[PDB]
């Protein structure tokens, strides 16, 4: 498969500089040019530099011109964008993307990454406080039961994750979109089940928050 | 430089209704130059047409585009809910790609009434200091739905936090979250507690709820 | 003595002795400059550097016998010019290099200074008459490719200026500047990758791009070709002129013969 | 004054002066059309303007003064009447393609009018006498072409119906239609990456593809190598029709030189 | 009537009238031997039937004029020989393909059949004068070539020997039989990938392997251009060999000129 | 009998017969070279042990015969010094190949005694008298070409020099040694991937590296166009040597007609 | 990187017949020659098969002339060996591999696959009974505990996997070489782990056997 | 077609001593065509030496190889706990590769006591008809031990079964665990149970045991 992984990302401050990182596998890196594609938080799509096939060549709208620099390496395989002067502007999914054609510094954009995100922001970065939602004691039918994960209190909207039993509860899921309370981030999601596996700790909320360097895998414990 | 407006933002087109969005140029450009993406919720954008009418590989044929100079659409022979997503046309001229605003596909699908669920805090949270009982509803249609909180009677709004998921493009029902943040207090001398959920599918609300003494 | 050893020195500086002993004595430096290496013993070093002063005062002597001989005319051969001028930069290169790395340091100079290197080598043209004879043959044929090497640059120019424009915008690395657009066409003159490396990639984009570089191929080949034709006949132009006057010159003879016996025949009729 | 004035006029227009006068403006002209840059200030901007404004108004008296001179010849010499072509194309490049572009407004526009530069650097042909000679040249040998360009034309015609029908099937970006096939056999033919890129990729698919391609080649290098042939023996027989009159004349002034002769041999004999 | 219809017949088959009428028959066919389109409307195909048969029995009626006048010798000349065949073939693939196809049905027919089509567009070549003088030029140097063919022939079986006992045995895509070396050197000659693509991978395991084919080039390139030569050399000994005799022939004339005179100034003297 | 039998025997050694006699046997036996095949049956290879044993001996005679009748000059024409080269390598290729691989085994002898087989297919050459007289030729061109040639090896050797200091620090896969940038150099003037393989991976380390490659190519190029050149002129100065000849010939004939009157023209005067 | 993967294997019966698949990727695998090694139980290495770069030629030894048949789809980066007349002497691990030198179908193997199991038996397929290691109720220190898995009545070797809370514990673990008992393989492994991750079920015991389809998470619950 | 042999089939070095091992080759081959692999335990094998001497990338330059002909080496300088692995030569001429038989490393690093532990089985095993006490002894070295099961004194060694790891290529020591096998009641009506692991470093046994009557 061809395929494109970003990497860096995570909060910074105003004024601060970042360094993204895309990892290109399964095409010629060095046969196409490169785009590095801003996604703003309202989900407007924004170009913001273009590197030639050789890395001769690069090219930026004037919202990021000096400001940011687009590199490659082309034995590494791997592309980069250096930016500088960061500000809240620059809070945005990052997709690393290649062009349709060979050597066109134009066109098209037949294949994009799966994104980092980047939070400009002073507020402090803060770890998810993830608290079980243990069902209420009551109906509980256990031909299915709702159980929930809740994840609060953080700050910065990515890199998060969240899973259930390792992603082996790969259906039956509903996961949120956060949304801010006072300054803070709140998260959570929903599975539900058949007591074939609950009550027992196979239901494992897995979550992370890298902008944090926190992982738990807390446990939706029977209530009582 | 070129500017593309997308009309229009958002669309609910039905189940096999003939679909077209439109993305208009501020200034001539070549068929060949204008290019459309689908991108699926909190996934990167896909291509979907190269060149103005060229689908893209694996695109279904349902899909079609046309158009030349200053205005191209998109089409959808009959929609699925599979096509539910925000689409994106571009174009590339200078040294400059640019993006339109995207139209997002609603589709109106047939009702569901939510499955109502409800949870009080596990003490973790109380010992942290606080509570927050949180109210689930799942696979329910359409969007739009009142999410109503009381609290020993009286409702207490007053830190009420609503979430929503896309159509999930395996069914295109909607799911949705709803959290009642409380300290400590407002926790621990309350009882009784409810999400009045009332839905199209319901003007009776679900009115799930427990009682605290319990559990 | 005097002007009678000038006639001495004379009949051996232009001897088929001393030509054919200045010939080896470059073989054998130019042989001795393929021994060396960085990875060699240091007394080896030590000797090459000995018969390597050897060789630059055994050819110093042999410019300075020619400058006595030839005098005024030596600084106007371009042959022997060339040779005072290597001999020069072979004794920079050996007692004043340092001398110059130790001040103006450069790391340049580790490159160009092989240039004392290089110029011994092209010896071996200057002494030897047949390869004298091939270089001022293949120099003679410049002035007259002048005309249609000076069209073809033209053509290049206007074609560089072209595909600039037409697909520099989209394909930088091939045509963004005039000057990688120069050395894009020249590629394609010699048909290197011209169709899987460079025109099909464009028809991806620029679907008449054919119509571009199809006939620069014809304009440029054929203009190749009768550069090359013009080379033909010009020397076979050389030939013919002598066959021709040879033949004049017989005929001539032919007229001489008979029309000094034709003046005889009529004083043959007074008696 | 008068037809003395234009007798005065014409010792001036056809003089070598003029002519050497001309080219150095041309040349200036192409040196001012390089130091111009999208990117340079505006009163860089208007000096270049005022700068070009000088050379079409001093080339425009140029072509009035050659048309005053020579008239109805004027337009009938084709240099002349390329000069007159790209004085005419350069007035509207610069003051009235603006009238065009903000009417008739079209993204070519922007790319077609560059003929106004690409045609001011042909300007450098037209006038040079030795660029004149080698164009002339060049063109004179087209016609003798014709004949075998139709051959080679007419087999790749039948090849590219052929190369379409066998391959285009499976390998559409080469073979898949009439134009493909061309372009694709015009590759085979100037030998870029003939084997590596398309008949080994072929013979994946189509083992006997060889069989196709490699008497394709034989027969192409044949007529390639008969064409250049033929324009050699064709410049050879210019010059042999030379050498061989020159012989005949002298022949024939050998022919004067002894009848004449024995014409006076029997007359002097009445005595 | 009869043989003075015979004088009429011959006086029109004969004619440059009809000759060009055919030229321009021959164009219109291949021109309506384009518009032909798998995609097209039914009743366009049987226009296009009548059409082609109209041309069938026109070029039919061509060929039995040419019989009629020609005769005997008809059957001799290849150029009439081959426009016979074509009219047959031509006959066949319209009247008799489907009767063939419907029994021996075979999915070669559908593309062996197209030589009809083929065998028409040849025909340009065989009725054009023009185009009859540059294929039979063109002809009349393969007997020249056959023994500097012949030899490179041999020296490709020489080194398709080696190449597949030294490389084929690690290498057999390229060298593994007699036929992947020959085809394989073959590229070689052509010089297309050959150091990139086959002899730096050989020489990642048979590090000598460039002395096998830098020498090969050698060779190949070189008998190549003494084919060339070859070429050229004969052409122009066929130029110099009339040059020389009408030379020769003013020779002697000027032979008989003066010594027809010689004779008479003897018995001039009788007097 | 005695010389008398010798007399005979000449007459049937040097007969048109018995040359074409060898030819075809010969051409049987490079036949039966082909047919012999690892996986084949042991009567087949006692078959053809037999049949090569019988053109083995059938040669020896061959050679023998020539040998009576030529004697001392058989072993000074070089061809039939090649053919009793090979007759003497096809009898150890056959009766002691086994005796010397059973004690010297090597590898490369499985490998080198091939020759035994490529040296009876050159017999073919050797044996025809048409390839015999190409071949001849070929050969004459090469000391003419030695000047050329020589010059080429010693700028390509000034350029291996150059190359290897300034790119082989960084790609020495290309120019890390003289032998690698000799090659390098050679794949160059081929220009085989000379850009896309070499330069632009050169400049994108190095931009200024086509300063080095575009001006060699130039040099190359140059060398090889008026090496081919003088090939064409020195043939054509061998026609033309013959032409001029027999014009003079033919003009010395018509000095000796008239002269020889002019003689006779005043002694008729005495009576 | 340079990647290969095998697939296919497992049991089969005497007689039998199994294709192999390898899957290339990070090199231009229609450059490459590709062979096929077999390691047998005794871990001799023995090639079984190479393919030229084009797949026009293929190489056997008389091991197996006839039974086998490699093949390649340089479309899909996919390397095939196709067995037949399968036999005992064919239970081997089979190994993926690239040649050292592009296009040369000799010299050596530079990247290897992980390996295919193939298990020619006529033996029954069973699945593995997994038993908790419950550790003895006794010293129990806590600061460590031993602690195992018990993987017991399968049959043939591989493929099969084991691993401790999906991984986490890439430390401290010890797995044991299956070993016959009467016709049928026991495997076991061992983890220490420190008491701050038991007793809980984050010590499960995963194993995998899909040569019986067969899969379990068992935990290594507190012995009482 | 040509039969690479190996000496050693085993060896086992020190720490720091310098090794050297040799591939015999029946017929004299190019030095350009033999090489070494270095498998280690359950991983593929990975290229070592390309022809006779030339490291594969990132082989530590303690290795090295020599030989030519008939009989070709590799040596390392100095052996460290990573270099204990199997090796193998290949050769390949005709159109077959050939392997050596391999030598395997052993490296004799200095002595560790075994960390002896012991369990009774778990009652699905007893619920599945039967029983087996396993012994596990983590850590040990050298690989030599005897495990001795006594089952209410007497012993009982009908059952036993053993597996060791390899060097464990983390230090090199070795891993083993021992098993008993049992019926259903040879487990329910005994109740001490040994393994009496004695080793190089423990000439009195380990003894690790439990009794049965408390778990």
């Amino acid at each position: 498969e061809v395929q494109l992984v970003e990497s860096g990302g995570g909060c910074v401050k105003p004024g601060g500089s970042l360094k993204l990182s895309c990892a290109a596998s399964g095409f010629t890196f060095s046969n196409y040019a490169m785009s590095w594609v801003r996604q703003t938080p309202e989900k407007r799509l924004e170009w913001v530099a273009t590197i030639s096939n050789g890395g001769r060549y690069t090219y930026y709208p004037d919202s990021v011109k000096g400001r940011f620099t687009i590199s490659r390496d082309n034995a590494k395989n791997s592309l980069y964008l250096q930016m500088s002067s960061l500000r809240s502007e620059d809070t945005a999914m990052y997709y690393c993307a290649r062009h349709l054609y060979r050597y066109d510094v134009g066109g098209a954009l037949d294949y994009w990454g799966q994104g980092t995100c980047v939070t400009v922001s002073s507020a402090k970065t803060t770890a998810p406080s993830v608290y079980p939602l243990a069902p209420v004691c009551g109906d509980t039918t256990g031909s299915s039961v709702t159980l929930g994960c809740l994840v609060k209190g953080y700050f910065c909207e990515c890199p998060v994750t969240l899973t259930w039993n390792s992603g082996s509860l790969s259906s039956g899921v509903h996961t949120f979109p956060a949304v801010l309370q006072s300054d803070l981030y709140t998260l959570s999601s929903s599975v539900t089940v058949t007591s074939s596996t609950w009550p027992s700790q196979s239901i494992t909320c897995n979550v992370a928050h890298p902008a944090s360097s926190t992982k738990v895998d807390k446990k939706i414990e029977p209530r009582g | 430089e070129i500017v593309l407006t997308q009309s229009p933002a958002l669309m609910a087109a039905s189940p096999g209704e003939k679909v077209t969005i439109t993305c208009s140029v501020s200034l001539s450009i070549s068929s060949s130059n204008l290019f459309w993406y689908q991108q699926k919720c909190e996934t990167s954008p896909k291509p979907w047409i190269y060149g103005t009418s060229k689908l893209a590989s694996g695109v279904p044929v349902r899909f079609s585009g046309s158009g030349s100079g200053t205005s191209y659409s998109l089409t959808i022979s009959s929609m699925e809910c599979e096509d539910a997503a925000t689409y994106y046309c571009q174009q590339w001229s200078s040294h400059s790609f640019t993006f339109g605003g995207g139209t997002k596909l609603e589709i109106k699908r047939a009702d569901a009434a939510p499955t109502v669920s409800i949870f009080p805090p596990s003490s973790e949270q109380l010992t942290s200091g606080g509570a927050s009982v949180v109210c689930f509803l799942n696979n329910f249609y359409p969007k739009d739905i009142n999410v109503k909180w009381k609290i020993d009677g009286s409702e207490r709004q007053n830190g009420v936090l609503n979430s929503w998921t896309c159509q999930d493009s395996k069914d295109c029902t909607y799911s949705m979250s709803s959290t009642l943040t409380l300290t400590k207090d407002e926790y621990e001398r309350h009882n009784s507690y409810t999400c009045e959920a009332t839905h199209k599918t319901s003007t009776s609300p679900i009115v799930k709820s427990f009682n605290r003494n319990e559990c | 003595r005097g002007s009678h050893m000038y006639l001495r020195i004379t009949n051996i500086v232009e001897s088929s002795f001393f030509t054919k002993f200045i010939i080896y004595l470059i073989v054998l430096n130019m042989v001795t400059m393929m021994v060396e290496k960085e990875g060699q013993s240091q007394h080896m070093t030590e000797v090459l550097y000995w018969i390597n002063v050897v060789f630059i005062i055994l050819f110093t002597i042999e410019i300075i016998l020619r400058i006595y001989v030839h005098r005024i005319s030596f600084f106007k051969d371009p042959w022997s010019l060339f040779d005072f001028v290597v001999v020069i930069i072979s004794i920079v290169g050996m007692f004043l290099a340092d001398l110059i790395e130790t001040y103006f340091v450069s790391p340049t100079l580790f490159r160009v200074i092989r240039l004392a290197r290089i110029g011994r080598i092209l010896r071996l043209v200057t002494a030897v008459p047949q390869m004298r004879k091939i270089v001022s043959a293949l120099i003679s044929v410049i002035p007259g490719m002048l005309s249609v090497i000076a069209l073809m640059t033209l053509f290049f120019y206007i074609f560089a200026i072209m595909a600039t424009q037409l697909f520099g915008e989209r394909f930088p690395e091939w045509f963004g500047t005039l000057g990688e657009s120069f050395y894009t066409l020249f590629q394609v003159m010699t048909l290197e990758s011209w169709s899987m490396g460079i025109v099909r990639p464009l028809m991806e984009v620029y679907p008449y791009a054919w119509v571009f570089f199809i006939p620069f191929i014809f304009v440029v080949t054929f203009v190749m070709i009768n550069l090359v034709v013009a080379i033909i006949v010009d020397a076979m132009a050389i030939l013919n002129q002598k066959e021709e006057q040879h033949i004049i010159d017989e005929v001539q003879s032919h007229e001489d013969n008979i029309n000094n016996e034709i003046i005889k025949l009529r004083e043959e009729i007074v008696e």
